[PDB]
């Protein structure tokens, strides 16, 4: 029954700016005996266990850099990142250990930086895949920012509906871009039926939109 | 010196049962105790319950009553996580965690699936027409996940592997691909090195003009 609340949910700052997660729990995590937070805080990559940055509110787990500190006392605390950097994206998250242990909800960081217009390409089907009968139009916009953008498919200019998926790439530790790859399904059959197939994409990083088509062979 | 080490991956089918280990070494295994803890996939760390590694008396947090069981084998500083009747919905990676300071062990992703095991097929992304971009498309596959490096992990800059989207066959399918120099292409060879290990399919595609 200690309950950790984190807030933000989620956090963009600036590369070079100041970093800052709230955990909060419902009762002191202080041990009066002992004059000691028992609140630790972690952060996590995907793939990747949680790993350890801060405990006993402040201390600073060995080899991790001196931009992470943790603050705070009894039921309020505080994770800052100093000045922030492309490999700090993650989610982070606070625990408390001293009756039982419960995790915060976790706070995911992102890097805001400036618009970046996506790169599109297209990619036609490959004759190996038709041969067992299905085609996959791949677009790919690549390195972007922010993450808003819309991939509208085109064939013979009519526009397709529920027969696209979507993924986007987590932001790229190095750059702080994001890549998004759009995947038209249509059975073999369909394919034959039309000729140019085309992806549309929206964003900020663009006064207007931008097509790449491919005609079918 | 320290060290928790996991059992792999598991696809377990509704109503079966599954038995996660976690091999401490580098420390005396019974002066710690021993958390798991649960992530369902996108979502939040979740303790589970301790062990007491002396005693053997396990402590399970509310949510995690009836269908869980800790126990130990001491004679090889094991930790073992026991689930009964899985649903679909204990999806998830497990993960061991020690008592004072940073050791958690690498996870477990343990799958709830009727749905059987199936190696992806690889189909290139090939260039065409400053930078040009290529890929590979790696589809129906069952379950997750699938890895992939470019000509043999020396391409690693400029890659981007994309997260896998469930289709509504019930497989699942990704792309990875990569920007170049679109000099390079007559030039310079390049192959994506995709696993998977679930069904050992490893595949070696070329990707050209």
């Amino acid at each position: 029954d200690i309950v950790m609340t984190q807030s933000p949910d989620s956090l963009a700052v600036s590369l070079g700016e100041r970093a800052t997660i709230n955990c909060k729990s419902s009762q002191s995590v202080l041990y009066s005996s002992n004059q000691m937070n028992y609140l630790a805080w972690y952060q996590q990559k995907p793939g990747q266990p949680p790993k350890l940055l801060i405990y006993w509110a402040s201390t600073r787990e060995s080899g991790v850099p001196d931009r992470f500190s943790g603050s705070g006392s009894g039921t309020d605390f505080t994770l800052t990142i100093s000045s922030l950097q492309a490999e700090d994206v993650a989610v982070y998250y606070c625990l408390q250990y001293l009756s039982s242990w419960t995790f915060g909800g976790g706070t995911k960081l992102e890097i805001k930086r400036t618009v970046a217009a996506p790169s599109v390409f297209i990619f036609p089907p490959s004759d190996e895949q038709l041969k067992s009968g299905t085609a996959s139009v791949v677009c790919l916009l690549n390195n972007f920012y922010p993450r808003e953008a819309k991939v509208q498919w085109k064939v013979d200019n009519a526009l397709q509906s529920g027969n696209s998926q979507e993924s986007v790439t987590e932001q790229d530790s190095k750059d702080s871009t994001y890549s998004l790859s759009s995947t038209l399904t249509l059975s073999k059959a369909d394919y034959e039926k039309h000729k140019l197939y085309a992806c549309e994409v929206t964003h900020q990083g663009l006064s207007s939109p931008v097509t790449k088509s491919f005609n079918r062979g | 010196q320290v060290q928790l080490v996991q059992s792999g991956s598991e696809l377990k089918k509704p109503g079966a049962s599954v038995k996660v280990s976690c091999k401490a070494s580098g420390y005396t295994f019974t002066n710690y105790g021993m958390n798991w803890v649960r992530q369902a996939p996108g979502q939040g760390l979740e303790w589970m319950g301790w062990i007491n590694t002396y005693t053997g008396q396990p402590i399970y947090a509310n949510d995690f009553k009836g269908r869980f069981v800790f126990s130990l084998d001491t004679s090889v500083s094991t930790a073992y996580l026991q689930i009964s009747s899985l649903k679909a919905e204990d999806t998830a990676v497990y993960y061991c965690a020690r008592d004072w300071g940073p050791y958690w062990g690498q996870g477990t992703l343990v799958t709830v699936s009727s749905a059987s095991t199936k190696g992806p097929s690889v189909f290139p992304l090939a260039p065409s027409s400053g930078t040009a971009a290529l890929g590979c498309l790696v589809k129906d596959y069952f379950p997750e996940p699938v890895t992939v490096s470019w000509n043999s992990g020396a391409l690693t800059s400029g890659v981007h592997t994309f997260p896998a989207v469930l289709q509504s066959s019930g497989l699942y399918s990704l792309s990875s691909v990569v920007t170049v120099p679109s000099s390079s292409l007559g030039t310079q060879t390049y192959i994506c090195n995709v696993n998977h290990k679930p069904s050992n399919t490893k595949v070696d595609k070329r990707v050209e003009p």
